[PDB]
């Protein structure tokens, strides 16, 4: 019970490791045995991180259960977790069983299938603990491994387009970032996060090329930086990836890139772009305010076009994560907490889509949106979930959707009013796609013979739904839950953003 | 108690709406009706034992950020307690009205179960209500404000297999959400101006809201008027005033029962009784009142002419409740806002009734909407053929015409109209015109269905029949209302001065009342010293439009028909409601979709995607055809290019000089 966050972060990858050693045959008895084990490993990550939610002490604004070992290359093996970042790694072990328990019909390579989703949970818990500037590029970038695979061998009719395009997209991002790591480390002589968090990057500015740098070194880190968490964001208009890898994926897939690995991006900023480079920060705040307003409005407008269910629920999502981005860098109290509600929030609720996108895309094995009709005659049960997170979705009051919305979107008016009242126009325009998604798949008459037969949803279709509903109404009527975690840390980081601006 | 109030119609829907197969469906309709009945009884206490000191009953926490703090609270004022009586009464009533009025619908087969689910979208739409009207914050105020929302929507596509129905329930919630947009941007302002959300916080600093400037988009505005304007976008769409009206006429798709719970209770007064609510800032914002004024005229107008030429029986009785919302307006605006409630109350009760009156029609006629089709039927339908009459006597007004005596609405429009002649010129002429148009809508529903040869086909008009009595009952009790009302609370809400302070418990900080006045306002003073002509002008118009319809329908019936042809593109006008639904498609939802395709295949495929593929998918592979060309396989070319090397490295060395 000392070393909880690397047992949390390599017993899915250990228990992978085994399933591929251990595990024989391929009958459905075999199979049947790989997903029990996924379950129960998927289960033990969950309960003993409940052990680090439980002991974790909001007050303390310091890094908790810290684990510091000698590692190579003269680097350190180093995690830990505080306010803003331990919530990140409840939400990532909270949906990993609920995905397990969704492909308990896939029959296509099942073994390998478990395997995939063991190795990515481990390396996505991995993001949000680790605390070495270099072992958090590790995590970060061999998730796309599995991920990579997982769209390539189980996904739609574009999946090999997707897949490469996912993991190149993703890559060029990201190898930008890997220089300025290197280049803190040699400037600080370190790769100690803690100890990157409390130095002094110069910002004084100079001249590169044509153009001057405003904001000097911290500007030069900054974007690189950015780009490669205005990607995995992400944010427009680096987000064309999206609308492909959350589509080709499977419905499994879809869950996982959607609720966790969208929150790299986010948490990126709130880890690395504000504490560390907080005058870069302050210069960039207008261009990502209105790069995120111009995503909620154009993304929401691209969602209203979409003849795919599918593609409407992932355009869905880049428009959410523009308040993200607008909170984070409104970088008050008000706007930070939003954006790490709103990160969490959207966590349950998109991952409930597109398992409500999967129940029945199973029993018709289509997309389009025309191919549907009047599903609630025969499927009462699936209307009832489909329509609560249809109004989460649409950030309804009572739904924890509404709060982390009002709050980004508050924290934003304080700065710039122009940028609030584009955003604001959200609620109409969200409203207005998913309603009508809603209305042409669920209502109306059921007159087509195709889905006259249509089944209802299944007790354990059911069961994966509840934890989701409960999460979703239980924030929405009491978000301190997730508050007051991360209330001291968002106010420590908000306090030390401001003592670095520019006097 | 007031939680009990508050919680118990959502608790009844939740056992109601989800486990009615527990416990069959009859013991979910009565649980629902039966738990309204004893909030309704427990509402009636609140109210008429409420010594006149606002109680704070805390429940949780909401959302705690900083110095941000919004609560589940419930505050009991002379304004939660007016809204309480209104809100529990009808909806009481609507679901004693519900047990037969659904108790064998043609909408759904008999595989389909639907009371269970019907009673539990009445009793959480209670709940939505009730947790607005008692909101101790702006905060709570929003989340009631959009559960409205949410379960109209429910209840107006009730019938989620009429595409009309689907099609109504989601422009009610989209244009409700145009007006929760300016709502938003008015909590915004308020809690970084004041700091909190909270109303008696909010209305201490109300002052210096008056004087101070507030940036907003592209210049500085005063912060009370601006604020007072957001806040009333709010109000505008929730009450259906113009510009953002269109939703409610066609919420007649829902269950008739469900429109006298919308137009008299629950969804259109919200926008008053915000209104009257923060009436601590309107006092304060000369301007925010003054765009009141003419949205709320206008809309009475508007709604007014429209209703002239409906065959709809709902829809007629739709357009009236937004001409009606536009009266309460006015009074609010000219800065009267007992009388705006005084309106408000009085008018739940007989619109109620229209309402469940008309569905009594529709229900005995076999469920015919049209009213070219309703000849005859007061022989036929005794009972509501006299609380339709009570309806419309309280809505035109009929009284004695000097003094203080008749039905509910003669009482409180003439508050409304006195109140408009000290306060605007605009909104007195416009509102005694639109009492004139009112009257003939009026008097013509009444005649072209109670009176009249039995027109239509004879086969309904023949078994056409009263309503059982628990359809009759919730009619007779509101008719209690549309007689009584008025005379009843005159006094405390309009009557004497210091008969309104004490009842509502009213420069100083205008905090501790339900509503406030600022001193300099004395329009309800100059209301009750307005001249005789002003006192007599609605019993004058009212009788002029009753003449008209009376000649329009019994003596010459030919003359309805003969005028349109006369002017035939005003009757178009007012036949297409103004044009203002062909106007919105045309400069909204067209343009909308065609937008959203535009980006979508221009902009993410053309431009955005075009460009990533064009260098992954073009260049990069075109770089790759050059790499393998150069690879020629020849030897004399592979030692040429080591020779090109060697001679551009040695010009790079010679430009670099000895050193
Ligand atoms: C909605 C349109 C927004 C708008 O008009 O902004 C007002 C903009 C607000 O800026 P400000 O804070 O008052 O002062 C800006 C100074 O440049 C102060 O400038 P600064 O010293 O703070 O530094 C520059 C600052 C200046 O930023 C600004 O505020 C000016 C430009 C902002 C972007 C303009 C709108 C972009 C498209 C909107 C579409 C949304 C969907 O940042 C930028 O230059 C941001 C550039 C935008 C990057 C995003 C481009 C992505 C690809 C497209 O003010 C004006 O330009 C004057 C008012 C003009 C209103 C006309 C609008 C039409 C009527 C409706
Ligand atoms: C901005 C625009 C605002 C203009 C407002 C002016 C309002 C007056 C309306 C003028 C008449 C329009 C018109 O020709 O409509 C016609 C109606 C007549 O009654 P009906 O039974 O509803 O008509 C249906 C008939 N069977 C037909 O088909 O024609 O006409 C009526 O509704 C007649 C009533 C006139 C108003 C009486 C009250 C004031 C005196
Ligand atoms: C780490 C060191 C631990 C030791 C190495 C474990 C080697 C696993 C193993 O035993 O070999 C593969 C295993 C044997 O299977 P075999 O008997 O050959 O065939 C019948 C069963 N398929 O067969 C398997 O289980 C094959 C499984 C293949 C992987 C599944 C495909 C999806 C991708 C999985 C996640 C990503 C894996 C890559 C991660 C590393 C990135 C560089
Ligand atoms: C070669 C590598 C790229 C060099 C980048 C230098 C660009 C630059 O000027 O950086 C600052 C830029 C604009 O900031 P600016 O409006 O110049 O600041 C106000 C005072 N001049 O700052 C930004 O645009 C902020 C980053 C925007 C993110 C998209
Ligand atoms: C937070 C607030 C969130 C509000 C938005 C979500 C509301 C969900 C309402 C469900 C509507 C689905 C569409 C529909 O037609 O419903 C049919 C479904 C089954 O109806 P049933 O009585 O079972 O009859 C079977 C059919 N013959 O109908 C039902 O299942 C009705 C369920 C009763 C709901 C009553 C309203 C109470 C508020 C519920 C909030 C939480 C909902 C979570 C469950 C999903
Ligand atoms: C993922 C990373 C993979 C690294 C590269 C691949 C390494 C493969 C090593 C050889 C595995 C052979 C095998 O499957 O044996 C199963 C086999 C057990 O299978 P069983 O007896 O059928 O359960 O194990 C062995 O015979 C050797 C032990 C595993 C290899 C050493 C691991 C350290
Ligand atoms: C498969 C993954 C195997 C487990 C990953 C390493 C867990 C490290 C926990 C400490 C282990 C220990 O006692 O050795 C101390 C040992 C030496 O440092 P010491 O604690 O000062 O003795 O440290 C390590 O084991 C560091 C290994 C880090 C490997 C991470 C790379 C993959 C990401
Ligand atoms: C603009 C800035 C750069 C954005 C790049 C975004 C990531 C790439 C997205 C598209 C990748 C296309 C994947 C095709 C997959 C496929 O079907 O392959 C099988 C297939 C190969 O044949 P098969 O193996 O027989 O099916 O692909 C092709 O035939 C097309 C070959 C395309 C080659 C792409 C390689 C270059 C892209 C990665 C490097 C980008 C460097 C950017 C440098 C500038 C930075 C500023
Ligand atoms: C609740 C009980 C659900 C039973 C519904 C049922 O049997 O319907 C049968 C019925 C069809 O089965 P049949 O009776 O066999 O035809 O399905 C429905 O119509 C259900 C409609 C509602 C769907 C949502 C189900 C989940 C509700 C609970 C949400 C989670 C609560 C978390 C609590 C913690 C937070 C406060
Ligand atoms: C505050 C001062 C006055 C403000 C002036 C603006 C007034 C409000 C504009 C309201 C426009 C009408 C909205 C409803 C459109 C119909 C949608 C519907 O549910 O019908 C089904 C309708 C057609 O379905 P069908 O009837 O089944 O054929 O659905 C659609 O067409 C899909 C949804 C279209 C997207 C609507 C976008 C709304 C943009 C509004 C922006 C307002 C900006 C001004 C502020
Ligand atoms: C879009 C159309 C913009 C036209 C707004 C004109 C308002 C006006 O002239 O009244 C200013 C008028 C006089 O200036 P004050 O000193 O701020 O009262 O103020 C108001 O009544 C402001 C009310 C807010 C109006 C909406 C502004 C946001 C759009
Ligand atoms: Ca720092």
């Amino acid at each position: 019970m000392t070393n909880l966050l690397s047992i949390i972060t390599f017993l899915p990858i250990v228990a992978a490791i085994i399933m591929a050693l251990f595990l024989r045959g391929q009958d459905e008895a075999a199979a049947r045995n790989a997903k029990w084990l996924a379950l129960l490993t998927t289960t033990a990550t969950f309960v003993i991180s409940l052990f680090v939610l439980f002991r974790f002490d909001p007050a303390n604004t310091g890094f908790q259960f810290v684990e510091d070992h000698a590692w190579i290359m003269g680097l350190r093996y180093k995690m830990g977790v505080d306010g803003i970042s331990v919530l990140f790694v409840l939400l990532t072990t909270f949906m990993m069983p609920l995905t397990i328990l969704s492909t308990w019909q896939v029959q296509d390579k099942v073994k390998e299938y478990m395997i995939a989703f063991l190795v990515l949970e481990g390396l996505m818990i991995g993001v949000f603990t680790a605390l070495d500037l270099v072992l958090f590029y590790l995590f970060f970038e061999a998730g796309l491994i599995p991920m990579f695979l997982i769209i390539g061998i189980w996904g739609g009719k574009d999946r090999i387009y997707a897949s490469f395009k996912f993991f190149l997209y993703t890559f060029l991002g990201s190898v930008l970032m890997l220089v300025a790591m290197i280049a803190m480390y040699r400037m600080a002589g370190t790769t100690d996060i803690p100890t990157l968090l409390t130095f002094d990057f110069p910002s004084e500015n100079f001249r590169l090329l044509g153009m001057t740098v405003v904001g000097g070194m911290q500007m030069l880190l900054f974007l690189a930086f950015f780009a490669s968490f205005a990607v995995k964001m992400p944010m427009w208009p680096v987000h064309t990836w999206l609308p492909d890898a959350h589509v080709q994926a499977p419905t499994a897939g879809s869950v996982l890139l959607a609720a966790v690995l969208l929150k790299m991006g986010g948490y990126g900023f709130l880890r690395f772009s504000l504490p560390m480079f907080p005058v870069a920060s302050g210069v960039a705040q207008p261009y990502v305010f209105w790069l995120s307003a111009i995503a909620i409005v154009y993304t929401s407008l691209v969602a209203l076009a979409q003849s795919d269910m599918k593609k409407v629920i992932a355009y869905s999502s880049v428009a959410h994560m523009g308040y993200v981005t607008m909170g984070v860098f409104a970088a008050n109290q008000i706007g930070v907490d939003g954006a790490i509600f709103q990160m969490l929030s959207h966590g349950f609720i998109s991952g409930a889509l597109f398992l409500c996108v999967g129940v029945i895309y199973d029993r018709m094995h289509t997309r389009e949106i025309d191919a549907y009709g009047g599903l609630v005659n025969r499927m009462p049960a699936y209307a009832a979930v489909f329509m609560f997170f249809t109004m989460a979705n649409v950030g309804l009051p009572g739904t924890s959707g509404f709060v982390g919305e009002f709050l980004t979107l508050m924290g934003v008016f304080r700065v710039d009013t122009w940028v609030a009242l584009v955003a604001t126009s959200g609620v109409i325009l969200s409203a207005a796609y998913a309603l009508w998604l809603y209305r042409r798949v669920t209502l109306g008459q059921l007159i087509k013979e195709s889905l006259k037969s249509i089944t209802d949803m299944t007790p354990r279709e059911r069961w994966v739904f509840i934890p989701l509903i409960a999460m979703t109404l239980i924030l929405g009527v009491y978000p301190r839950l997730v508050t007051d975690v991360t209330g001291p840390a968002v106010a420590a980081l908000v306090q030390d953003y401001n003592q670095s601006q520019p006097a | 108690m007031e939680k009990f109030v508050l919680f118990a119609p959502l608790i009844a829907s939740l056992i109601a709406g989800l486990g009615w197969r527990a416990i069959g469906e009859k013991a979910a309709q009565y649980l629902t009706t039966g738990v309204l009945f004893l909030s309704c009884l427990i509402s009636w206490y609140l109210f008429l034992s409420f010594d006149g000191v606002p109680r704070h009953i805390p429940v949780l926490d909401w959302v705690v950020t900083g110095d941000f703090h919004a609560e589940w609270a419930i505050r009991l004022d002379r304004l939660t307690a007016i809204m309480l009586i209104v809100v529990t009464t009808v909806s009481a009533l609507v679901h004693m009205y519900s047990l037969g009025y659904m108790a064998h619908d043609d909408n759904w087969t008999h595989d389909e179960h639907y009371k269970a689910r019907f009673f539990a979208y009445l009793s959480f739409f209670t709940f939505a209500m009730l947790m607005l009207v008692t909101a101790d914050n702006l905060l709570q105020m929003f989340f009631g404000w959009e559960g409205v929302g949410v379960a109209s929507y429910l209840l107006i596509g009730f019938y989620y297999k009429k595409a009309s129905a689907n099609a109504a329930a989601m422009k009610a919630f989209i244009v409700n959400r145009v007006g929760d947009f300016g709502f938003l941007l008015g909590i915004f302002g308020i809690y970084w101006l004041t700091g909190s959300v909270q109303f008696d916080e909010i209305f201490r600093q109300v002052p210096q809201l008056a004087q101070t400037e507030m940036h907003f988009l592209w210049r500085d505005w005063n912060a009370a008027n601006l604020l007072g304007f957001l806040l009333f976008v709010g109000a505008m769409g929730k009450s259906a005033q113009l510009l953002l009206h269109t939703w409610l006429p066609d919420a007649m798709e829902g269950p008739t029962p469900v429109s006298a719970l919308i137009h008299a209770a629950t969804m259109v007064t919200a926008g008053v009784f915000l209104v009257c609510r923060m009436s601590p800032l309107y006092e304060f914002a000369p301007d925010a009142k003054n765009f009141i004024v003419i949205i709320g005229a206008t809309t009475a107008f508007f709604a007014a002419t429209v209703g002239l030429v409906q065959n709809d029986i709902k829809r007629v009785i739709a357009y009236s409740t937004c001409s009606q919302l536009g009266y309460m307006f006015v009074a609010a605006g000219v800065g009267v806002y007992s009388a705006a409630m005084f309106h408000l109350l009085t008018h739940a009760f007989f619109k109620a009734m229209l309402f469940l009156g008309a569905g009594s029609v529709i229900h005995a006629m076999h469920h015919e909407q049209d009213m070219r089709n309703y000849g005859g039927l007061r022989k036929k339908i005794p009972l509501t053929f006299w609380a339709m009459m009570i309806g419309t006597f309280a809505i035109t007004g009929v009284g004695i015409p000097l003094t203080h005596l008749g039905f509910a609405g003669f009482l409180s429009k003439d508050a409304i109209i006195e109140s408009a002649y000290a306060g605007s010129g605009y909104a007195f002429w416009l509102l005694v015109i639109a009492a004139c148009f009112t009257s003939f809508y009026s008097w013509r529903l009444i005649f072209l269905t109670f009176y009249g040869k039995p027109r239509g086909d004879h086969h309904a008009h023949d078994h056409a029949h009263e309503s059982p009595p628990v359809m009759t009952i919730p009619l007779g009790v509101l008719a209690i209302g549309a007689v009584f009302a008025g005379m009843v609370w005159y006094g405390p809400f309009f009557g004497d001065h210091h008969k309104v302070t004490e009842y509502f418990h009213i420069i100083a900080a205008p905090v501790g009342g339900a509503i406030y006045m600022h001193p300099d306002n004395h329009i309800m003073d100059e209301a009750h010293h307005a001249p005789a002509w002003v006192k007599v002008s609605p019993f004058v118009a009212m009788v002029l439009g009753l003449i008209t319809a009376w000649t329009f329908y019994i003596a010459n019936p030919s003359l309805p028909r003969r005028l349109a042809a006369q002017q035939p593109a005003l009757y178009r006008f007012l036949l297409n409601k103004w044009y203002f639904d062909e106007i919105y498609e045309f400069i909204f939802v067209r343009p909308a979709k065609w937008l959203g395709r535009v980006l979508w295949k221009g902009g993410d495929g053309a431009v955005i995607d075009g460009t990533i593929n064009g260098v992954a998918m073009g260049l990069i592979p075109r770089l790759t055809r050059a790499a393998v060309r150069v690879q020629s396989g020849y030897l004399f070319h592979y030692a040429f290019a080591m020779v090109l090397g060697i001679v551009g490295l040695l010009i790079w060395v010679m430009m670099r000089g000895a050193h």
